[PDB]
């Protein structure tokens, strides 16, 4: 559930919006390519690999799967009531939000020319 | 798959590298949200939706799925020897590629600030 992923980012990095990560580096946003260019972006790359793995599960649609989780005072917890797919996806997003709140945000990396930077 | 879809774009839009459609408007290349900004960006929206409809099929992943197609004289054709999934994702790419050839390309709509333009 792409939406739940947005809430997580806010739960760990309230000073920003997912938009700040919607077009950052080579891997954040959606499709990746080239060298991460940044720790923060490296986080996004891992997030993709995670989804690629989660997609091996039968009929698992990471983007649309609604999972069960909790954000309490900045802490993210994937709950137990999820099944194989929801559990895997929830974990990916959960790990990304933490990786996000741990990495510095380089404004000069927002909106770069993927053509001359991610080849 | 992408290399196939990318090769389709090279077929109907030889004067332009596929990289030009990797970050155009609010829907081309990236995941997409908000309102299209031109006919081209709109083509990408339709492509997005087409792919999401191709997910309704068991074990069908447009991005990774390989299909059979031909590019000749600029005219794309999806072969009849394609299963349900391949046949649909191919058709998606075919229509997208054709739409790219007719839609005008606006440089002002390439690598735009999503946060301020999409919503
Ligand atoms: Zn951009």
């Amino acid at each position: 559930n792409t939406w739940q992923f947005k809430n997580m980012i806010s739960c760990t990095v309230p000073s920003r919006s997912w938009w700040d990560f919607a077009d950052y580096g080579c891997y954040c946003g959606r499709g990746g390519s080239g060298t991460p260019s940044d720790d923060l972006d490296r986080c996004c790359q891992t997030h993709d690999n995670c989804y690629n793995e989660a997609e091996k599960i039968s009929g698992c649609n990471p983007r649309f799967r609604t999972y069960s989780y909790a954000c309490t005072a900045g802490t993210l917890t994937c709950t137990g009531r999820n099944n194989a797919c929801a559990a895997s996806v929830c974990d990916c997003d959960r790990n990304a939000a933490i990786c996000f709140a741990g990495a510095p945000y380089n404004d000069s990396n927002y909106n770069i020319d993927l053509q001359a930077r991610c080849n | 798959n992408t290399y196939q879809f990318q090769n389709m774009i090279q077929c109907t839009v030889p004067k332009r590298s596929w990289r030009d459609f990797a970050d155009y408007g609010c829907y081309c290349g990236r995941g997409g949200s908000g309102t299209p900004i031109d006919d081209l960006d709109s083509c990408c929206q339709v492509h997005d939706n087409c792919y999401n409809s191709a997910r309704e099929q068991g074990g069908c992943r447009p991005k990774q799925k390989t299909y059979t197609y031909q590019c000749k004289a600029g005219g794309l054709s999806c072969s009849g020897a394609n299963n349900s999934c391949a046949a649909t994702t191919c058709d998606c790419d075919r229509l997208a590629a054709i739409c790219f050839a007719g839609a005008p390309y606006n440089d002002n709509n390439y690598n735009i600030d999503l946060k301020a333009r999409c919503q």
